[PDB]
DNA sequence: TCGGATGTATATATCTGACACGTGCCTGGAGACTAGGGAGTAATCCCCTTGGCGGTTAAAACGCGGGGGACAGCGCGTACGTGCGTTTAAGCGGTGCTAGAGCTGTCTACGACCAATTGAGCGGCCTCGGCACCGGGATTCTCGA
DNA sequence: TCGAGAATCCCGGTGCCGAGGCCGCTCAATTGGTCGTAGACAGCTCTAGCACCGCTTAAACGCACGTACGCGCTGTCCCCCGCGTTTTAACCGCCAAGGGGATTACTCCCTAGTCTCCAGGCACGTGTCAGATATATACATCCGA
């Protein structure tokens, strides 16, 4: 029953931002559920944008528009900058 | 001058008439100018379709009449007949906005 | 400015349609403020929608999408 | 074969490959671009980092070195953008940010 | 041999072929069953027939033989169940039903 | 050069089926088309979510039946379920 | 006979958490009615979700789903 | 004759219950209520413990939000106590 | 009002079960190559959206008389807060049993793919009938005495 | 209650443009077949939910007492309403134009698909320490003496 979830990644990002703070099991479940919900929301918005623009693919532009629609102002700006940086550095390899 | 209408009767006739009808209350040109002015600060010199402004104004009117309705209910709950800004801000707070 | 485009009689008519008998004085400033914030939100969503499609004209159908995203569907435009 | 993970290729911590698999299997569109999972992983990582930094601060000033759901809800509600984003979200085992109206307080 | 349309096969009026194509090309799932478009078209036809019967009744009340958005809006709100189903939509040319509060009435 | 798609003929047919003589204006036509599209999108999305919920890949009769029972009020849901089951069994009888 | 099981002190405690100082004696019936209506809706959604899956146990996953479909999502359970 | 004036104990309870995050409604009566409500929907249904806990958490959060809104209405109506008309108007404005 | 007593924040011992980490394994992610259709790019048209001018008139703006309403102050009798003794049953810990969720194997009916086709459905035209608009006047309200 | 004044439903007549029907054309839904596989079904396991049984004590119940205040009443002052008069710019119609929305074609090249390989992540197991409890002490504070 190899259930899979964003378990080690949340812990890794926490240990990256905070060195010794730990996460309880309930907090782990809450964080995993939040990650799943936000991912599903962004993916649904991107899918709606792509299908309803007579397009057939989800690219970086679709998700950028979805994250500009969903997140509030400052969060949208920072998330867009982070995503652009990640995509550029990935393509540079 | 005799036969001056007491306050409330003209208001009641106006409210009945405007509930019975379904015409456009917000003037078209001021609203279109307003929406162009408020959208020109998101993207330079972008254009608007006439049906786009029409749909935007329809949604505007529907949302505003719903708010008022709710704020009139709230003002009535406070043993008052006239709406006050406290009523709208509380109604917005309850509605989650 | 251009926020005074909607006027005191226009807001009075909107309220009368909404179902209220008497109206205060600051009520006009408050309703203009809430109208400005709601229209700003909807226009931002619609402008992003029309920006994604590499277009410089806001079709009504975008506006319909922007309203739907905010949990307020609109009928009669597509 | 070099065996270089795509998550490390983009300099991220979230699994870009797993996100790509979820996007493909999840019925979103018939085909998914290459940069879309990278962008999604970056967005998820940034949001999680922000919420976890806020929750860690709320734990640290609470004299505890372990995040509990109460700290997560306190961090979410105290911030403005996160509260707007998670408006309809109910946090399990969390409480409510303490507040008392001015009228209800004694003279 | 023979071109019996599937809508007539199901004894309906709504296009089962069009809803089948929309379901298949709407990336809702990998595959769509045979009875799925028929069930969806039947549900849509029943809902449309109900709302149109109510709208026509409202129009006949207003001594008009043409259904207009006002009649549709009134028929939707007056019926409680369809009001609940469509409680978040704002019909164009709506004109919300007349309603005056008891206290506001003169006396 | 234009091939716009709409439910105009079908909603007109059902209107003439229920009410022998009643007109529908262009605005009401567009409104009914938008309502049909919205209801179809809602039911299809719910059925898609329900198919993803049990690691299944087929939108079948049960999926839309449960979606209808989910997104419709009581009496409306019961009537729609009865109508859909009747239509499905009539189709399969052919 | 059992809806009364959500007794007066529990309602008072919930209200105190909500942030209200004084409580009237006529609010307990109303809050019990609200509880019954909301739980009827959510449990009906969860029950039909289970009925679709040919199951007899209302799992937590379907309950939280059904809450999400209701428009009030919930975390901490998957 | 020591005795706390009315209101102070209420304020202490309000602060203590907002600071805490435990589950307020007693578990067993809520479980019995949920089972009864589900009994008329299906015969001899079964419930997971986590499902009942999720139901209780969501229901308590909804009640806390409703009571906060009705307290806002009460303090808006120039009083500090809440009566059923307050929660009725709060529900109506919320769009129940 | 200072002051007695109540509740709450703070230090210290302790002991526990959940969290952090190590380990084996396997399934899913990655390297590499193909090929095929999506779309980026390039022209092209004509739709309509922006812009401007004249009039003309409805509606906005301004100002005044004032009566109804918001709001403050005050009195009262009741409903609710607070506390204590009693009763209740929730929560604790085991314990047993099995209905039912989860997993595995199969084989078959069911839905995707594809060539041909033909008729259902859409674009465009035309016509007349339902509806918008104006004039008369009978009814329905409203206000003052 | 009994008068006049205004506001509105109702009716008749005329015009007008939008809905409904008709026509031709086409492209997409239907027939028919093939084939790969999704899941329906049967069988098995075994985690977990249910019922019972008893003990302990937190929590709910009931009641007495007081008092804070929700509500009713009244006075004041003010502030929107109704209405008359002035102003302005919305709207309708008409005229020009060109920005770019929508369309089609072509070629590049991005990604689905498959094969192969391997290591990142998961289930499981174990140490250990963060924090939950309990006792004692000192500060915040509340309500009277």
């Amino acid at each position: 029953s190899r259930k899979e979830s964003y378990s080690v990644y949340v812990y890794k990002v926490l240990k990256q931002v905070h060195p010794d703070t730990g996460i309880s099991s309930k907090a782990m479940g809450i964080m995993n559920s939040f990650v799943n919900d936000i991912f599903e929301r962004i993916a649904g918005e991107a899918s709606r944008l792509a299908h309803y623009n007579k397009r057939s693919t989800i690219t970086s532009r679709e998700i950028q528009t979805a994250v500009r629609l969903l997140l509030p102002g400052e969060l949208a700006k920072h998330a867009v900058s982070e995503g652009t940086k990640a995509v550029t550095k990935y393509t540079s390899s | 001058k005799p036969h001056r209408y007491r306050p409330g009767t003209v208001a009641l006739r106006e409210i009945r008439r405007y509930q019975k009808s379904t015409e456009l209350l917000i003037r078209k040109l001021p609203f279109q100018r307003l929406v162009r002015e408020i959208a020109q600060d998101f993207k330079t010199d972008l254009r608007f379709q006439s049906s786009a402004v029409m749909a935007l104004q329809e949604a505007c009117e529907a949302y505003l009449v719903g708010l008022f309705e709710d704020t009139n209910l709230c003002a009535i709950h406070a043993k008052r007949v006239t709406i006050m800004p406290k009523d709208i801000q509380l109604a917005r707070r309850i509605r989650g906005e | 400015d251009n926020i005074q485009g909607i006027t005191k009689p226009a807001i009075r008519r909107l309220a009368r349609r909404g179902g209220v008998k008497r109206i205060s004085g600051l009520i006009y400033e408050e309703t203009r403020g809430v109208l400005k914030v709601f229209l700003e939100n909807v226009i931002r969503d619609a402008v992003t929608y029309t920006e994604h499609a590499k277009r410089k004209t806001v079709t009504a159908m975008d506006v319909v999408y922007a309203l739907k995203r905010q949990g307020r569907t609109l009928y009669g435009f597509g | 074969a070099k065996a270089k993970t795509r998550s490390s290729r983009a300099g991220l911590q979230f699994p870009v490959g797993r996100v790509h698999r979820l996007l493909r299997k999840g019925n979103y569109s018939e085909r998914v671009g290459a940069g879309a999972p990278v962008y999604l992983a970056a967005v998820l990582e940034y949001l999680t980092a922000e919420i976890l930094e806020l929750a860690g601060n709320a734990a640290r000033d609470n004299k505890k070195t372990r995040i509990i759901p109460r700290h997560l809800q306190l961090a979410i509600r105290n911030d403005e953008e996160l509260n707007k984003l998670l408006g309809r979200v109910t946090i399990a085992q969390g409480g409510v940010l303490p507040n008392i109206q001015a009228v209800l307080l004694p003279k």
